[PDB]
């Protein structure tokens, strides 16, 4: 009798049930045709209860039984290469799952006292976002701008850019159409990055709660990696889609409203989630394992994704999002629309890690870049009157203009840390400045086209090193003056 | 058994059964004596439902009969239904007898699984300028125009069926949702004029109907395309469909009227809770699965010529090609006022399009934001001191404005100049001649509302 | 004697007691098999009060049986609180064993009566020359320290405790409101690398915890401050004691969080009724008193980088003090990196602060302020027209710009823990003589990390 229970009303989604005496906060409930509810209000008389599949089924008299359990989904390293809903079960055709272990999908971060401080390197393939707002390894970077700026596409380059540095790559869909997300798979499968990546989907016709509930079972996936003594990246592609769906949730149960009808607890809702992404010390991977793992330790890093109504971060999600992460990605619609691409805007674009999380040789090479940028920009007002101006002001000009053009890249084009590293030498020393302002980046695939096609054992040395002294100094100035003459853009 | 009413409010009305027949959903009541039907929406309780009514309410009154039929509303579908008219609830309305088929389907059903989906691999000419140039389609993709009040949806929408459904081969289906009963009769006999009629089927619910009947009008139509989409012949292939849907945004509005009536309370600036998962509900249904293609054009009304408005930003990301349109252009005579600085397309990548229609678009579109840029500037202070580059750039960018307008066929009645069709290899010569400098003599009046160059070359010779 | 669980809606629990025992307000409630905690917060009759968990609330269900402790939340203290990491009830999370100590307080106090004031205002020395003469701090006072992007805020904080720790040790405490865990983890590692650990007690309300503890850690971390403060040494005196707060704003964010969940009515921008009663309620228990006095250093973080809205207008009223950090003087190099021109103060009163100091101050802004207008001036024409005039200013401002850096002592990268703690005369000696003249002559280049005018000297002369 306490375990039983009976439908009263079906509406919206949302389903009362009369009974259940013995139900607890989150718990699963099973209904008679197969569907599982989950239990998130406890009146006096009644519980509230959002159903996990489609409700047009179900109709009142039915009955409902307690399973005295909690969500869970599988993990394992066989979701690699496939796509699954919210619950883990597979979309894309091709056959059951087979995993040995599920985990709960809600869960608390690991204790301050076995953390670690974050310096190793992630590199996105981008010389904006590398040499002057650097990520590393358990950090957590917000990319924020407007509708059409190119988020997906830094986050997909992103993934793709992991193809030899061996770390776990997870991918969530919040509230998109299905061509996109296939169109996004394919793309994934062409470049052979589908091997090491894992795909989690709620689409737009998908019901509030599992569009709610899967970025959890997303971080799920990525702590089992991080549980272990490896790394892994997982990316949100819409956190304010999940607002959205909560938001919704909430206003059907009836629960007092805020600012923008927003619920009281949404900075809750994104910071227990935020916070479940950082890096942990050796000791706690030894325990975890009970010795089967010794010397390693393991990392876990997020890339959400926020959306803007023209260019307002004043809203009242962005802020929370904002205060919560460390450094935030600005995108903005005037510089797409100027020709500069990606549409980094390096002014309010900041990584609190900072220096601690680069390779010796860009460390050393991305001060000339900052402080070339920083210069320029202190003249944004004179630009349009370059007539009136110093000749030392007209040259900070110039070169400023350089480096501007030459900070443009394609798409699905990554970078190794040669190249940046054999371009940003380049910029450095004036070799760029007897170029016009156009042909640069002509000038600059031309350059490293060379480089990669003679100098292969400097640049896979640089690759996997990432050392700077003076033999390797003198190689690359000796490269970059042997490109100078002798040959054609 | 049967049940009674026992509150009417407007719309929404409640019927009262025992507690062994509470029929379901999405089901379908007719009210005895009347011709009314009724569309259950809730479950309330102690055998108590919550139903739409699907005319108007006048003459109803408590303690009527009801009784159910089980099954959501089903419509005709098939060969019958080409050249007829038909209401939302699939009755003919042409004052041409029944319709002479007997396959019915609901139109209430779950959209396509992941698995079948397909990828739209074929572009699509339209001969329109700016579309070509800097929002190209593709073939079984979906395109939306974003427009406020009195700014050019309807003509755009005409001019695109000209061009494109005359010289189909396969089917249509057009779907009328809260627009004006005038343009519905002038559609239908401009398509009776000529000998189209018999590859098209028409659904009108206008604005002086119930909200009933404005919010599941547009389904019947999407019922019809999506049988149609999955139609094969014994020994032959399938058709292509063309699918054209007038101001969705009037399914939204009618669904904001009927919500505080359920008993819902309301979020952002007075809208329904369920405003995202009811317009993905519909939207995931139009499109392209392995079995059939469906090529769709959308009108998106913008309240109030806010394009943040909750409605148009939900709708935003569920379209390939979006086109939108400025009242500041059109006041300024410019027709078709086309915003170059707002309309994207999927297919604006150097592997679908090649090397120099990218490079035209990309040059187009730096030109003009470089002008605006320089407006301001312009406008508190004098127009000498700017460098003579910002000067060329001034010229060129209004010429560029001047040269994207264009004649319509459809449009002969306001201004009396016959229609243009231009060639989009006609449109990148012009665009890269004018930006490269060929034309810097020229003066910006013979750039208005002509074809190719050509005609731009004769119109100055003769000024 | 027992009451039970009736309504569990998020994190707010109704307990339904008896008739005759109903717990006061703010007592403690312990659920019987789990280790959960509740705080009462209303009465609303029949036995029926309205609770909120201190902690997570999953695993609860109604029927459970509540037992009550008769009294508030108490806390340990004492000197046994020293160099560990305590949460909101005091327990430790360092894993090193239970806190030796007997002394428990109630974290719910009433501030000290109007006779309690000092009868004085005095005044804090640091260390730090920029925020020692152009930001006096005030000893009992509170310091609002805003500015800061991505510049080292913690390492400040912690070369701040080492300083007043030189000076005096006065047994700071730290409570971070609402920190990110990572920073916490490297200022507690950094604190034990510097043997510093001794002398400072450490509470950590996380991000990700429920609001509760956001709001109640700084009641925890403010109780062991007065407990601090209340010891008296054989002199019959007590200690003066620094307090650290991450950031108040996270404060109300989290007292807007728990008032909108309680269910009232919204202010003005969408904040409590209650704002300024309860910092005001804090605020009034970081004071200076007959015995001993509390300091307050809290990082401010303006909300959209406005002064007009609530959240930074009621805490104005309490800052005693203002300081900002500059990135782009980081970025060049100046350790410290203290913008001179934003960061002001209230206790810059010529008769407190002394009429030189205010003079001297007042001079070396305007000279600064000089520096800077000269810049635009410089890039339009150049130095054509500054000849014997606004030159003397430039070297003047260089040297006083290259006279902030500062070497740290706890940061070794850089030094070898210099000690660099000159006193005020010190600073307003060389200040004095700089802007008189006699260092004119003296190289521009010799006053980067210098502590006083003897070391630039024998740096002068070394050169
Ligand atoms: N570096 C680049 N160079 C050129 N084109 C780019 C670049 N990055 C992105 N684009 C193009 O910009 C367009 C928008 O990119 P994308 O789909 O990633 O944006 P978004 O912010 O995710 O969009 P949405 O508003 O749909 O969320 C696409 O056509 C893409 O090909
Ligand atoms: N190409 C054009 N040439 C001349 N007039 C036009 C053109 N396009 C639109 N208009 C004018 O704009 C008005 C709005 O057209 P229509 O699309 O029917 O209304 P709405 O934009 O509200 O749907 C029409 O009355 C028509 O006169
Ligand atoms: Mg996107
Ligand atoms: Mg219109």
């Amino acid at each position: 009798a306490k375990n039983e229970g009976t439908i009263v009303m079906v509406s919206d989604g949302i389903v009362r049930i009369h009974g259940l005496a013995d139900a607890m906060y989150g718990e699963m409930i099973e209904f008679d045709g197969g569907l599982f509810g989950m239990a998130l209000n406890l009146e006096q008389d009644s519980v509230g209860a959002v159903v996990l599949g489609n409700y047009l089924s179900l109709q009142e008299g039915q009955k409902a039984r307690c399973t005295g359990r909690v969500l869970e989904v599988p993990v394992g390293p066989e979701l690699l290469g496939r796509v699954v809903d919210a619950l883990g079960n597979p979309i894309d055709g091709k056959g059951p799952i087979d995993a040995k272990l599920t985990d709960a999908v809600e869960k608390v971060a690991p204790g301050v006292i076995w953390r670690q401080s974050v310096d190793q390197p992630v590199q996105t393939g981008y010389k904006s976002v590398d040499t002057m707002i650097p990520v590393g390894r358990g950090q957590r970077e917000l990319i924020i701008g407007d509708r059409q700026t190119g988020k997906t596409a830094m986050a997909i380059d992103a993934i793709i850019a992991q193809k030899n540095s061996g770390i776990k790559c997870v991918y969530v869909a919040i509230g998109q159409k299905q061509s996109t997300i296939a169109n996004v798979v394919r793309k994934l499968e062409e470049t052979g990055a589908m091997a090491y990546t894992t795909v989690v989907a709620a689409a737009a016709a998908d019901p509030a709660a599992m569009q709610y509930l899967a970025p959890y079972s997303g971080c799920t996936m990525g702590e089992y990696f991080r549980d272990r003594g490896e790394d892994a990246l997982i990316i949100y592609d819409d956190l304010s889609k999940q607002a959205v769906a909560y938001r919704q949730i909430s206003l059907l149960l009836r629960r007092p409203p805020g600012r923008e009808a927003y619920p009281g607890d949404v900075f809750y809702l994104h910071s227990r989630l935020l916070e479940r992404a950082s890096r942990v010390s050796a000791e706690y991977v030894e325990k975890f394992t009970n010795g089967a793992v010794t010397g390693k330790t393991g990392s876990l890093t997020a890339l959400p994704i926020i959306e803007t109504q023209a260019g307002d971060v004043s809203a009242f999600v962005p802020t929370n999002v904002i205060s919560i992460t460390d450094g935030q990605i600005f995108l903005e619609t005037s510089l797409f629309n100027a020709g500069i691409r990606p549409a980094v805007n390096a002014g309010i674009s900041v990584s609190r890690v900072g220096g601690s999380a680069q390779t010796k040789i860009i460390k050393k090479l991305s001060g000339g870049i900052r402080t070339a940028l920083a210069q320029y920009r202190e003249l944004a007002a004179f630009a349009q009157f370059a007539s009136d101006l110093d000749e030392a002001t007209r040259k900070q000009l110039e070169h400023g203009q350089r480096v501007t053009e030459l900070m443009k890249q394609k798409q699905y084009a990554p970078y190794s840390i040669a190249d940046q590293a054999v371009s940003v030498y380049a910029s450095n020393e004036g070799y760029m400045a007897d170029v016009e302002v156009k042909k640069i980046v002509d000038f600059d695939a031309a350059l490293i086209a060379y480089f990669r096609s003679e100098y292969a054992p400097l640049m896979k040395q640089i690759d996997e090193t990432g050392d700077y002294n003076k033999d390797i100094e003198a190689a690359i100035k000796a490269g970059i003056e042997s490109f100078k003459a002798t040959q054609t853009y | 058994s049967s049940g009674r009413i026992i509150q009417i409010i407007g719309a929404v009305i409640d019927v009262e059964f025992e507690r062994t027949s509470v029929p379901k959903i999405y089901d379908a009541l007719q009210v005895d004596g009347t011709e009314t039907t009724l569309e259950v929406q809730q479950q309330l309780g102690d055998g108590v439902v919550r139903t739409i009514a699907m005319g108007s309410t006048e003459g109803l009154k408590r303690g009527l009969t009801v009784t159910s039929t089980n099954a959501p509303i089903s419509v005709p579908v098939g060969t019958a239904t080409l050249g007829r008219i038909m209401d939302v609830l699939g009755r003919p309305i042409d004052e041409a007898g029944p319709v002479a088929t007997e396959e019915r389907l609901p139109i209430h059903r779950q959209a396509p699984s992941y698995a079948e989906q397909a990828a739209s691999t074929d572009l699509l000419e339209t001969g329109i300028k700016v579309i070509d140039l800097l929002c190209p389609f593709a073939k079984g993709g979906k395109v939306g125009l974003f427009g406020g009040a009195g700014v050019g949806k309807t003509v755009n929408m005409m001019e695109l069926i000209n061009n494109i459904a005359k010289a189909h081969s396969g089917l249509s289906v057009f779907a009328g949702v809260g627009e004006r009963t005038r343009e519905g009769n002038d559609f239908y006999h401009e398509m009776k004029d000529s000998n189209v009629l018999d590859k098209v089927a028409m659904v009108y619910g206008q604005m002086n109907e119930p909200p009933g009947n404005r919010l599941r009008v547009a389904l019947t139509g999407l019922t019809m395309a999506e049988y149609f989409r999955d139609e094969k012949d014994e020994n032959g292939k399938g058709r292509d469909v063309l699918l054209f849907v007038d101001n969705i945004y009037r399914y939204t509005l009618a669904g904001t009227e009927v919500s505080a009536l359920l008993g819902r309370m309301p979020s952002a600036v007075g809208y329904q809770p369920t405003l995202a998962e009811e317009m993905g509900v519909l939207q995931e249904r139009i499109t392209s699965t392995k079995s059939g293609s469906i090529t769709s054009i959308q009108a998106v009304y913008v309240p109030a010529d806010d394009l943040t408005d909750p409605s148009p930003a939900t709708t935003f990301a569920h379209l390939d090609a979006t086109v939108v349109l400025s009242r500041d252009i059109a006041s300024s005579g410019i027709y078709p006022a086309i915003d170059p600085l707002d309309s994207t397309s999927r297919q604006l990548d150097p592997l679908v399009v090649g090397q120099e229609h990218y490079e035209i678009a990309r040059a187009v579109q730096n030109v003009l934001q470089r002008y605006k840029e320089l407006k301001d500037i312009i406008a508190i202070l004098g127009m000498d001191e700017l460098a003579e580059e910002d000067k060329l750039v001034v010229y060129r960018a209004r010429k560029i404005q001047r040269f994207f307008s264009q004649p319509f066929h459809v449009a002969e009645v306001f201004t009396g100049a016959p229609g243009k069709l231009v060639p989009l290899k006609e449109t990148i010569r012009g665009f890269k001649g004018l930006l490269a400098g060929e034309y810097d003599h020229i003066p910006e009046q013979a750039f208005y509302m002509v074809g190719g160059i050509d005609e731009v070359i004769a119109k100055a010779e003769k000024l």
